[PDB]
């Protein structure tokens, strides 16, 4: 054998041929794992012909792969077919790509930026089987540390400066130790809220929570939990989705554009 | 998850087919050693 | 199965080999026009 | 066409310029202001890269080969003033026209991140990868005097620019900052190879089993190496080791002949000279 | 084999005409690639005619 | 050729061509101003 | 500004976890765990416990003679001086032997012991790479960390075992030193002309710059979907929560096209992994089949012709 | 043929093919150019 | 044409006017400036 | 050994089998072709 | 699985006649490619 | 000895063992052809 | 997984494991033949 | 001596044995390939 | 009782062990006995 | 003694000793290949 194949072929221009059919199946197999979710398309193609053409582009869709849920939580296909969901909100424009615009209080609309998928109705659960986001009231090991405030107490304040309530506890992931709740109890209605720690920016020295997504009056209406105790997936998504629509919503000026 | 009647039938026709495989090749190989022997 | 009626195969086959022969015919001229311009052969 | 579950976040506004006159998709792109601005910015460039490559260095050194395509800066004796189209102008407009398409990419992206309502890590993120290419193509020509000290447009060319810049400095391994840069590189890569492979595990585990749970992840890799960073911080280690990789990497270009201009192991003697040794 | 035809129960015959079709359309631009890399069978660059 | 607003619509088509036409106009004075015999700024 | 999940404001304190109980007749882990405060800042407190079973047993004692052997020479060749051995620590190096010997064991310090500080270090590594196999089969989980390791462990073998047997030299292999395997590094390209040329270094730089491109891109979309909880995977994987669909459109609406939760792992599981596999090739093609990447990319029209502005007369055609 | 516009749709049709015939248009302009024998700006 | 404005709004592209016709005059004057006859700074 | 069939599939058997005898009928041509004493290619 | 039985048998015969029709083509260019330049 | 394969599947140690065989015969092939003693496809 | 199908795996193994290496033997036998290496 | 089964596992030790065989046996093939006077590929 | 195996199954294992170990040992002799008269290395 | 396995497990200390034995063993193997004066592979 030799490294040259031809008079001008030799074995590192096939190698790096062959490396390039390799990758281009690569990259099929990955734009493949790719569309498992969200495909077909929500397309105006689909739309005009009555569904007997299905946006995939190229390469179409795999075969359903199985996820098989700890304590028997189920089974769910990662390519599966989704029944279409209504939007709450209206086209802008009847072009093509033209946006919408929400359908009443765009806060309470569920859609854009307050936008959220159904999850199951199932709380996410530890190894061991119980629910892992719960409050510190039933989490009785779990503490915070002593080199950081004590979350509880502290004065929740929304994005214009008012007081929005007070942090009655504070919800904890049992699986890996960390803050994902804090529970606040309104000043206006008393009900008990949820709020997530991203939308949270502690203020340690004034022993203040700052939510900038949205104001204190919009605290009244964050979805509430069934039980008290314990959260949902489902719930999760609602409470998320609702403080992130104050991003866009809670303010005229934040809808834009700057100048 | 394939039975046992089926693979009966699946090993005959793999068979023929590998035994039809080889005879090409065992051909090939006669042909390639007058046109250049190796050994 | 690909959504279409079997009349629709029949039909679309027609016309596909229609404009595949319509198509093969115009680049057999090319050849031809480039045969006689330059031959590789 | 959007994604089955998009139609319900394709919301109006968010816009940082523009309103309502660019606040739309085409196809899966939004658009926007700064899509119209990058994309055009984009379109041009391309463009006078391709006129770039059709004129060539000369017409007889011209040639559209992918790898031999080259569009080079001015000669450092234009300084950092305007060079003729065919003597380096076109890279100069290019360059323009690259800066205009990359933040308008950027500004594109914090747009969506408002519609979106998410953070704006991406955005930021991206500033570090533009923040070392205007370091290569600005702000290094601008400390050494002369555009002609930016690479050139061209698959390979630009890669002899590198080399040659490297051995400007006679060996360019021994740069204490682009030492860090590669350690963090190679580190990213490392921890990006651990995460891809945590998360195919134990969401694509052995055959017969349920899908394991952040207590396996936890584990597997105390079981290892006695730690785990966790779910959440392994994306800000990720995200600080590019970053971080990128930064050092602009750090050390910045430093190689604005900075220094010897040899760069000879950077080490302030430690070889130190009166312990 | 009089049973060749069970090739077709098991394996999707829509996808061995596109794999088939795109196999072969590779293989012979690899062995086009191969010829006129070698200086005795490169047609365009011979002389001949 | 009216119907062809029912297929492209306005906005997003003249943003497109107007964005398209100026890159093309940019293009042609750029290819101008690289050919000495043409370029008008030469002197 | 709004928090952006950088440091953990507020750390929660629980009891140590024990972690996943392993299969019946496995060893216990060892060492009591501990909580730090600023590990808990950035990522998790608890440290500990740690795995260590027969094979990381084994893998340490070969590990520790290896490094041992490197460190002893180290401190030999500035003659067993510790303070000249701390000023001149980048430079010192286990250095391979010497070209005239071949592939024969040489003498101790003409090459023997890098042979066995390399034997013992590549014994040390297959042992780790067992390890890892071990503790993702003890705890039911596939194998795509010992695969992603055993293309790292490919390119490490091409380095300084596997192009040495091919070249017939263990002169061709890496030093055991800071300074001097970054001057190996440097002495590779300049011997077989200049690597930038070579394709496949070509490739391992697209993908080394694409794992920090896709960390980036991956770690930054996790930050900012992680006030919905995209920080956990699994779940956005199993339940598609709005964390997951937000972070795909966010890419769709950038640049046309996305992955999902689940594949974007795929990628860069991929993209982490190529670094390592097309350096190893481009490695095992270097001085076997090519002998100068410039001039076989000239022949292969990748490298560009620049204008003859500068030119010297070759003293050798005289 | 006219049934071609029942299997694909005339706005993606007209779409891809006004911006295959650009850049085809763009392409062979740019060749011409580079080639001495048929760039038409040198003088 | 002064239906356009019932297209496009006009507080919104004015701004996308001023800035098209900034950027165009700077194009403009560093192409005047590339040119030696025409720089007016030698 | 008709009895195989149980464990292993029979369809990824034959890809897999057909791919991998594919890549072996590639190598040995190629290292043949890399041969001077058995390149078919040359004069 | 999938495909039935009837339409397994009648597959193979446009497969079968289409591949020998694909076959026999390549004999013949190969026939005129050892005419044009013998290769052995 | 018959009592080897009630622990180790049928199907994964064959895979793993198909494996194997086939790089050990692709390695010893290529030391072959490397060593110019049993190179035998070198011309003599 | 049982008796009944490990003890004939086993069988089938033993002699499709001597045929391979009856195989080996007369290609090593060959080799040995064509160029002797000892 | 039959007790040290009840301490470690035979699959756990026959693998282990087995990869470690089959390393010690390539090490000392490689020794003896490396050693000029015992390469048996030299043909002399 | 560390892996969870009786007296008889160690003992069994054991006695099959060292057959198999034998056996090994005994091919190896073999071929360092065949490997001495070839080329002796002391 | 005996109570050496009071305070130390035995399968760790066995796995323990025997790595370091066979690492042992195989680096003095390894210096006196390295020594010519005890290359036993030599002429
Ligand atoms: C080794 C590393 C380097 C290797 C080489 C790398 C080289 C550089 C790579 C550059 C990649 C650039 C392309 C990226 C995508 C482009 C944008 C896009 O449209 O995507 C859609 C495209 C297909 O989308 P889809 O989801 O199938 O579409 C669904 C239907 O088609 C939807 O149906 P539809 O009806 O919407 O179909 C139409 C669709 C069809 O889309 C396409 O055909 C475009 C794709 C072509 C390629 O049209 C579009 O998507 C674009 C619309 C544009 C409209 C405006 C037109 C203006 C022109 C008018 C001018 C007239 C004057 O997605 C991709 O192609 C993804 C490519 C991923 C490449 C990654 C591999 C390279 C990186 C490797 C490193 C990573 C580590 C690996 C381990
Ligand atoms: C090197 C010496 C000769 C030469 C020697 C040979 C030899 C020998 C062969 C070819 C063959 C081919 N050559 Mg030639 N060929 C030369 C130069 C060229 C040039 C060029 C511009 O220089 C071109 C474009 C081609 C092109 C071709 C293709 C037509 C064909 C392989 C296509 C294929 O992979 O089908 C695979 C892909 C498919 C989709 C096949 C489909 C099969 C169907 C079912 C059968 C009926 C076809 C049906 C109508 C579908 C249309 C597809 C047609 C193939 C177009 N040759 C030089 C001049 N060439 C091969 C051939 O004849 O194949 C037909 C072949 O054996
Ligand atoms: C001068 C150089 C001489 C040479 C001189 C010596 C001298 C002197 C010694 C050896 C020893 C050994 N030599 Mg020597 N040896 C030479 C060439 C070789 C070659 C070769 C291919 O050239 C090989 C493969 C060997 C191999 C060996 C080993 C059999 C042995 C080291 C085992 C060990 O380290 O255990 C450590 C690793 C372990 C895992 C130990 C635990 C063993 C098992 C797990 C416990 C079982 C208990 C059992 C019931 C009791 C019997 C113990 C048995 C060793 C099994 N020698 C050359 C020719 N060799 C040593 C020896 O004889 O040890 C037995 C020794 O003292
Ligand atoms: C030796 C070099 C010769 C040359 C020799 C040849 C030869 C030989 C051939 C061509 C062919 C082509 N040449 Mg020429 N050609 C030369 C110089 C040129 C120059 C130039 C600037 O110099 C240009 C622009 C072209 C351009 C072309 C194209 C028109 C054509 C390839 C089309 C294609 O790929 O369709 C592929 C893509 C499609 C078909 C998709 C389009 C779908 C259409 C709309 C289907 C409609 C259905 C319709 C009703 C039926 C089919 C009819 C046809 C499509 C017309 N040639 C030089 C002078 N050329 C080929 C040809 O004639 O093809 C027709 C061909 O065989
Ligand atoms: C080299 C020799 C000549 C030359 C030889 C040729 C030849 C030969 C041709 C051209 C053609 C063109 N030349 Mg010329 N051309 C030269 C120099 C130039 C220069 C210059 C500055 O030097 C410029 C700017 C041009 C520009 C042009 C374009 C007007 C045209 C290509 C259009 C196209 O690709 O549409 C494709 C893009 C689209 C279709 C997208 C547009 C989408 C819009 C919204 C829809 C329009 C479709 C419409 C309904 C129907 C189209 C036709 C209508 C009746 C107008 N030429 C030199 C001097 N040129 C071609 C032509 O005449 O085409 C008409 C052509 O065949
Ligand atoms: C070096 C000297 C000779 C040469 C010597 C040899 C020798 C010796 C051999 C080949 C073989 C092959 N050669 Mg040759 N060959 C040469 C040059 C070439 C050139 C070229 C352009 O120069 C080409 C394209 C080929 C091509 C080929 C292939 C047709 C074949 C390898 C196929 C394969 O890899 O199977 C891998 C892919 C598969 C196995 C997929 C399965 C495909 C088949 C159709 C399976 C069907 C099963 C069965 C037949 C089904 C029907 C059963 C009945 C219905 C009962 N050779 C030179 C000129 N060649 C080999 C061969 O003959 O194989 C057939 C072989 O042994
Ligand atoms: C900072 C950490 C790493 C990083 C991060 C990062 N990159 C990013 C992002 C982030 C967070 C994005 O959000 C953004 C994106 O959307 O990615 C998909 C992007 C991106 N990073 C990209 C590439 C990229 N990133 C690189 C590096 C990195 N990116 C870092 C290692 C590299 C390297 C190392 O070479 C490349 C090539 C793009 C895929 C994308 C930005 C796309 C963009 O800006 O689109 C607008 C512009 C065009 C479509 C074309 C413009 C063409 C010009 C007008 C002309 C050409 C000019 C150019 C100088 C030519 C040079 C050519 C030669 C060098 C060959
Ligand atoms: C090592 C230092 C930590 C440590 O030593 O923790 C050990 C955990 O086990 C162990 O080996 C654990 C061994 C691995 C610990 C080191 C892992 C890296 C250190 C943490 C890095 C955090 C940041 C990572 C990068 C973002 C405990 O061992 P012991 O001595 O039994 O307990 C001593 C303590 O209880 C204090 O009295
Ligand atoms: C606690 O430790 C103490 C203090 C006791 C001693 C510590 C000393 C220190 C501080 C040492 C520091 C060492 C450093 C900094 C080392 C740096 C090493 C680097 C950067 C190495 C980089 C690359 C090296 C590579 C890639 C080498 C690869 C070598 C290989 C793969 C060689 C394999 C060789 C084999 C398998 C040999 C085969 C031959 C057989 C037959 C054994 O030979 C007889
Ligand atoms: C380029 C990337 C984006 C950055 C944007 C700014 C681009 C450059 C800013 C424009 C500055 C132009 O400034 C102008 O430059 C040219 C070219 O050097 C100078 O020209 C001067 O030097 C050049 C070469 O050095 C000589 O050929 C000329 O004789 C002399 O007059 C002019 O005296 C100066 O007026
Ligand atoms: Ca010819
Ligand atoms: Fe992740
Ligand atoms: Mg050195």
């Amino acid at each position: 054998m030799s490294a040259a194949i031809t008079e001008y072929m030799d074995v590192a221009q096939l190698t790096i041929w062959a490396f390039w059919f390799f990758f281009a199946g690569l990259i099929i197999y990955l734009r493949r794992e790719d569309k498992r979710e969200g495909y077909p398309l929500d397309s105006d193609r689909t739309e005009r012909s009555g569904g007997r053409v299905k946006v995939v582009g190229f390469p179409d869709l795999a075969e359903p792969k199985t996820f098989v849920l700890p304590h028997n939580a189920g089974t769910v296909m990662a390519p599966r077919v989704e029944a279409p969901t209504s939007i709450n909100a209206t086209p802008v424009a009847p072009f093509p790509g033209a946006p919408f615009e929400p359908n009443g209080d765009p806060m309470l609309s569920g859609f854009g930026p307050s936008a959220s998928p159904d999850r199951a109705k199932h709380c996410d659960l530890t190894f061991e089987g119980l629910p892992k986001i719960v409050p510190l009231r039933v989490a009785t090991d779990f503490s915070i540390a002593e080199r950081d405030p004590d979350p509880r107490g502290m004065t929740v304040v929304g994005l214009d400066g008012e007081v929005a309530g007070t942090v009655s506890d504070v919800w904890v992931d049992r699986s890996e130790p960390q803050i994902r709740y804090l529970e606040v109890k309104v000043a206006a209605g008393g009900k008990n809220v949820l709020l997530p720690i991203g939308f949270s920016r502690f203020d340690k020295k004034a022993r203040k929570v700052k939510v900038a997504a949205i104001k204190a009056a919009h605290f009244a209406n964050v979805p509430t939990l069934a039980k008290p105790d314990q959260i949902t997936l489902y719930e999760e998504d609602k409470v998320c989705a609702y403080y992130a629509g104050g991003k866009l919503y809670a303010t005229a000026e934040r809808a834009g554009p700057l100048l | 998850g394939l039975t046992e009647q089926e693979a009966q039938e699946f090993h005959g026709i793999f068979v023929q087919s590998m035994t039809a495989f080889f005879g090409i090749v065992v051909i090939a190989h006669i042909l390639a050693w007058l046109w250049r022997p190796w050994l | 199965m690909t959504g279409l009626t079997e009349e629709e195969a029949k039909e679309f086959h027609g016309i596909f080999t229609q404009s595949m022969t319509m198509f093969f015919g115009i680049v057999i001229i090319a050849h031809i026009l480039a045969w006689l311009w330059r031959p590789w052969l | 066409a959007m994604l089955s579950f998009e139609r319900k976040y394709r919301v109006r506004g968010g816009t940082l310029i523009g309103g309502d006159l660019f606040d739309f998709w085409v196809g899966p792109f939004y658009v926007g202001f700064f899509g119209v601005a990058g994309f055009f910015f984009a379109l041009l460039g391309v463009l006078l890269i391709v006129w770039g490559a059709t004129i060539g260095p000369n017409a007889e050194l011209q040639t559209y080969n992918i790898w031999q395509i080259s569009i080079a800066p001015p000669d450092l004796s234009y300084g950092l003033g305007m060079a003729p189209m065919t003597e380096g102008g076109l890279w100069q407009i290019i360059t323009i026209c690259a800066i205009g398409a990359f933040v308008s990419w950027a500004l594109r992206e914090v747009e969506i991140c408002r519609k979106l309502g998410i953070g704006f890590h991406i955005p930021f993120a991206f500033a570090f990868a533009i923040g070392a290419y205007l370091v290569l193509v600005v702000v290094r020509p601008i400390l050494m005097g002369a555009w002609g000290h930016g690479f050139p447009y061209g698959i390979l060319s630009h890669l002899d620019w590198v080399s040659n810049v490297g051995y400007q400095f006679l060996h360019f391994h021994y740069n204490p900052a682009h030492m860090l840069a590669i350690t963090f590189f190679f580190t990213n890569c490392l921890a990006l190879s651990m995460h891809g492979s945590l998360i195919l595990s134990v969401t694509n585990p052995q055959k017969g089993e349920e899908v394991k749970t952040s207590e396996h992840e936890n584990t597997f890799f105390r079981d290892i190496v006695g730690y785990s960073i966790g779910a959440l911080a392994i994306h800000r280690l990720g995200l600080f080791l590019a970053l971080s990789a990128v930064f050092w990497s602009a750090v050390c270009i910045v430093i190689s002949g604005p900075f220094w201009t010897r040899g760069w192991p000879e950077w080490w003697n302030w430690w070889l000279e130190l009166p312990l040794w | 084999s009089p049973d060749l035809w069970k090739i077709w129960l098991l394996v999707d015959p829509r996808r061995i005409l596109i794999a088939v079709f795109a196999f072969l359309t590779v293989l012979g631009l690899a062995i086009h690639m191969i010829l006129l890399s070698t200086a005795e069978f490169n047609w365009l660059e011979d002389g001949v005619p | 050729m009216h119907k062809i607003w029912q297929i492209f619509d306005p906005r997003r088509t003249l943003v497109a061509l107007f964005g398209f036409l100026f890159v093309l106009g940019l293009l042609i004075h750029f290819i101008l101003l690289s050919s000495p015999a043409f370029n008008w700024l030469s002197g | 500004p709004e928090y952006q999940n950088i440091f953990t404001t507020v750390q929660v304190r629980a009891p140590a976890y024990p972690g996943v109980p392993l299969p019946k007749g496995s060893l216990p882990r060892i060492g009591k765990p501990i909580f730090s405060y600023w590990a808990g800042k950035i990522g998790d407190a608890q440290i500990g416990p740690i795995y260590l079973g027969f094979t990381g047993t084994l893998s340490i004692i070969f590990g520790f003679m290896a490094i041992f052997i490197i460190g002893f020479n180290m401190l030999a060749s500035v003659d067993w001086n510790i303070i000249q051995f701390v000023k001149h620590f980048f430079w010192l190096g286990l250095e391979p032997p010497a070209p005239q010997y071949g592939l024969t064991i040489p003498p101790l310090s003409e090459g023997g012991w890098w042979l066995m500080a390399g034997f013992f270090l590549t014994m040390s590594i297959l042992l780790w790479w067992v390890r890892t196999y071990k503790r993702a089969e003890a705890l039911g989980m596939s194998q795509h960390l010992s695969w992603a390791f055993a293309a790292a462990i490919f390119f490490y073998l091409s380095l300084g075992f596997i192009r040495p047997v091919m070249m017939g030299s263990w002169a061709e292999a890496v030093p055991f030193g800071i300074f001097p395997h970054l001057d190996w590094t440097a002495a590779f390209s300049i011997r077989y002309g200049n690597l930038y040329y070579n394709p496949f270094h070509m490739l391992s730089i697209a993908f080394l710059y694409g794992s920090a491109l896709l960390f980036a891109m991956h770690g930054a979309t996790i930050l900012a979907v992680s006030r919905f909880g995209g920080d956990r995977e699994i779940d956005q994987i199993t339940d598609r929560g709005t964390a997951a669909e937000r972070a795909a459109i966010f890419w769709r609406w950038t640049m046309g096209f996305n992955a999902s939760m689940e594949s974007i792992h795929r990628w860069a599981w991929w993209c982490a992994v190529l670094t390592v596999i097309t350096a190893g090739i481009g490695i095992l093609l270097t001085g076997t089949v090519v002998e100068n990447w410039y001039l076989w990319a000239i022949k292969h029209g990748v490298a560009p012709a620049y204008p003859e502005v500068v030119t010297a007369v070759d003293p050798y055609a005289t």
